[PDB]
């Protein structure tokens, strides 16, 4: 009984860790009156700077590709986006609707500026970054050109956000 | 609005030319009930009573009486919203493409807004009927490359916890074996006390042609269709049985009652195609319009749908 | 060899089914189209319809045109042609494209979904180096020498 | 509030969509009224 | 992610097994038109026969004492009721409210007739039953006089309900 | 929902439906019981019979 | 509903039973009902007060 409840809490916390906007009821309100450093959060969807003429494509996703580089996998069902990088990088996921399980992707043909998941806290400003097999940004075979604009900021044991501008592919 | 939105006026004028969906014939008038939303989930609660013990005789003085308990079950139904985009000619540019016999650019396949909307709505209604019948969304005749849908979104052909029978490949032409499988499924049907209700069967054209054969040495003055009707009447308490043919089905027979208490279709009031206010406009004569439609809303009770699949391998 | 068949048809069309009614050569544009796409038009040399296009420069008296080509000279993908004006609609290689394109008549049976594709000297897709194209379906034969395939082009690769 | 009524004049797209839905519902009701198996 | 979802479902099922009326969302309506054997469920609170002059006491509880014999435990907070039997039996919990964590209980001084949790399926009609240390009724030194009216009926892997009439204590 | 509590009208409707089911079963079979096996029947007065018994 | 028994043509056990009951009831109406309450039981009785 009590052990079952404890296991339920542990599993719920682990599952909601990998969530854009987990629903956690709180007994009391939080104080965030200061208007600075409120943007570095896992629920901050979209990009820091967005143009009106940006191309966004919605696709079914497998796994949790939020704020990660995504690739196209063809299976019978329609092809789906999956967290991945390397030479198979098709785009980057910037939003997820969990009810419909639909991910919004900016294709690599477009340029993006925003916070993305980093491999670890070893990323500094003015650094060349590569998308790994898990769709995470790691310090430098850079098929694409991405530069870190800030340092890696830690929100959880594995949640690392870094402001990066991606502007296409190299040659 | 109609003095400002020519597209809205054209949709209002052309909406009457669209034909009614064929899915309406598959359900009774009382089985369909419109709801009010576009995307999300709805919850339905069903209450049922039961007796906890034998009743007590009221003799002399007594205060200890038997009890009647209650229980409830909750069912969640998920809906989805989908959109399509189609190109058409601008109203001000129509006059420069009008001809004596037609209006539009034949060489580039460009149509007036009303005609394009009518054709797109017809295609979307066909797709919606296919979704209602089969529980899948696809544009391929092979049936592959299906659009992944939400859970709790099922059709008549893919509804879980229903009776499913499989006629073997070697006996695909054996109507006696097919009827044996149908009888087994009918016996496995569980309608409870609502068994005294009309029944509905949907068959493919090939199965219909097989049915219209004389009932088997051979006999006359009786058909396999009549035999099937009598067999279904043996379980529906001599109630009406209706048979329909659908080109969407392939070597499959669907049997289900027409009782709202067992199967109910509660679709969104925006399920049928609806024009969108957003109209893309450029410096050229080509414009783009959008049509929205909502999918989902079929509720059924457990083990009340019989699905006979005749393996054609 | 034309957006619409030159020869007329002796039969009316049957508008009953709704599945697999899009595998025609007259289908212009893309299956998925974004309202924020960049579309250009150019004079057309030859018939670059549903083929990769490259810039062609003449003597100098007339302006530049687009001709069927690929390799290192690939400028974009032609999706439509207005025959009366001889105008080719071009979607630049910097813009994402998803649609039906002409496929080389060699090894078309080997083309399967998820296969890398590259444009050849004639603007035809072939199974693989410099252009990111992925086949989303199998080859559909419209004529004894005409094969189309659903593909997505999302820019040049390293 | 249906498109079948000529006197009805919608003021906005919301009213137009509601009228479209009402017209669909009325057509379904009419079909079931005129349907015989 | 998907593995975490599966683990969450497993722990949720384990927790919901030990619940009066666990809340579940189903895709279909279950059909039970037959009025016979419709009362043998774990959510059937109360007893088969109930008198207007029955005494009911609500107490805070520890663990899950639903449909079990309860004993008063004193610990600072008020004393609670814990599932147990033996010579410490104070009453039997006939109803539960998890939101308020309050158990409605019939004292041992009042006779009861209803379905209670049994230790196993080795109980027949006309059998003397004793509450064990876990508050479950086991076949027979019985301080109380409890006789099974029916046989043990299994609902879950361990859920064994038996109709029992308890009418006081022996001597 | 958690406590299985209902308004008086709905509770009365469901209880009446169950009692009518029981009455129909009694009129048909001649016995009163709530078990599928048919055991633990209510002891009834003599000269009380159904169509089946 | 199974054919009356070699299998007959247009003659079923239900029709044979109806004819048999009509033989004894002076060819009056014969009503047949199905009840889920019954189980492996057949009950035949007249409808005269």
């Amino acid at each position: 009984t009590t052990q079952l409840v404890k296991e339920y809490q542990e599993k719920r916390s682990k599952l909601e860790k990998f969530m854009k906007n987990p629903q956690h009821d709180a007994s009391l309100l939080s104080n965030s009156n200061e208007f600075r450093d409120k943007n570095v959060e896992f629920f901050a969807s979209g990009g820091t700077r967005t143009s009106k003429f940006d191309k966004l494509e919605n696709h079914p996703f497998l796994g949790y590709p939020y704020k990660r580089g995504v690739k196209r996998v063809i299976q019978h069902y329609e092809p789906h986006v999956e967290a991945g990088g390397g030479e198979d990088l098709y785009g980057i996921c910037i939003d997820i609707d969990e009810f419909s399980k639909t991910a919004t992707i900016v294709p690599i043909t477009n340029n993006f500026e925003g916070y993305l998941v980093a491999k670890d806290s070893t990323v500094k400003v003015k650094d060349k970054l590569i998308f790994n097999k898990d769709g995470a940004l790691e310090k430098v075979k850079a098929t694409i050109n991405a530069t870190a604009l800030t340092d890696a900021k830690q929100i959880s044991n594995e949640v690392y956000l870094v402001k990066v501008a991606v502007f296409g592919n190299k040659a | 609005l109609f003095d400002e939105n020519y597209y809205a006026k054209a949709v209002a004028n052309i909406i009457g030319e669209v034909k009614d969906p064929i899915m309406y014939k598959w359900f009774s008038p009382d089985q369909i009930e419109d709801v009010d939303l576009q995307m999300g989930y709805q919850k339905t609660v069903k209450w049922d009573a039961f007796l906890n013990a034998n009743p007590t005789t009221i003799a002399n003085e007594v205060n200890t009486i038997s009890t009647i308990g209650f229980s409830s079950e909750v069912v969640r139904l998920n809906y989805l919203k989908l959109q399509y985009k189609f190109r058409h000619l601008k109203q001000t540019s129509e006059k420069f493409y009008t001809s004596d016999s037609y209006i539009g650019d034949i060489n580039n396949n460009l149509l007036p807004f009303a005609q394009a909307y009518k054709l797109a709505s017809s295609e979307i209604i066909k797709l919606i009927n296919h979704f209602v019948l089969t529980g899948t969304v696809s544009i391929q005749k092979d049936g592959k490359n299906q659009k992944r849908l939400l859970p709790n979104m099922y059709g008549l052909l893919n509804m879980p916890e229903q009776i499913k029978e499989e006629v073997a490949s070697g006996d695909k032409d054996k109507m006696d074996k097919i009827f044996e499988k149908i009888e087994a499924g009918l016996s496995k049907l569980e309608l409870g006390d609502e068994f005294s209700t009309p029944m509905m069967v949907i068959v493919d054209p090939a199965t219909s042609l097989k049915l219209v054969k004389p009932y088997a040495a051979a006999s006359s003055c009786e058909k396999w269709e009549d035999v099937l009707i009598q067999t279904i009447k043996a379980i529906n308490n001599r109630e009406d049985v209706y048979i329909e043919t659908s080109n969407l089905l392939k070597h499959k027979i669907l049997i289900y009652p027409l009782n709202s208490e067992l199967i109910k279709f509660k679709p969104s009031k925006y399920m049928l195609p609806t024009p969108n206010e957003q109209v893309d406009k450029d410096s050229t004569d080509v414009a783009h319009s959008y049509i929205d439609f909502v999918l989902g809303g079929l509720l059924a009770t457990r083990k009340t749908i019989l699905q006979v699949n005749i393996k054609q391998s | 060899l034309m957006k619409n068949p030159q020869q007329d048809s002796g039969l009316l069309s049957n508008s009953i089914d709704f599945r697999d009614q899009n595998l025609i050569f007259s289908n212009s544009g893309g299956v998925c189209t974004s309202s924020k796409d960049k579309i250009e038009n150019y004079p057309a040399k030859g018939y670059p319809y549903k083929r990769g296009v490259k810039l062609s420069f003449g003597d100098g008296t007339t302006e530049l045109e687009v001709e069927a080509g690929g390799g290192d000279d690939l400028y974009g993908v032609c999706s439509d042609i207005d025959e009366f004006s001889g105008m080719a609609t071009v979607i630049p290689i910097t813009n994402n494209f998803t649609g039906y394109l002409t496929l080389k008549k060699d090894g078309q049976n080997g083309v399967n979904p998820g296969d890398k594709l590259n444009f050849n000297q004639h603007g035809e897709l072939e199974k693989v180096k410099s252009v990111n194209a992925i086949a989303l379906s199998k080859a559909h034969k419209l004529t004894e020498d005409l094969f189309i395939v659903l593909a997505s082009v999302f820019g040049n690769r390293a | 509030a249906s498109l079948l009524d000529s006197n009805f004049v919608p003021i906005n797209f919301t009213e137009f969509v509601q009228a479209i839905s009402n017209t669909y519902k009325q057509r379904r009701i009419q079909f079931y009224e005129n349907l015989k198996r």
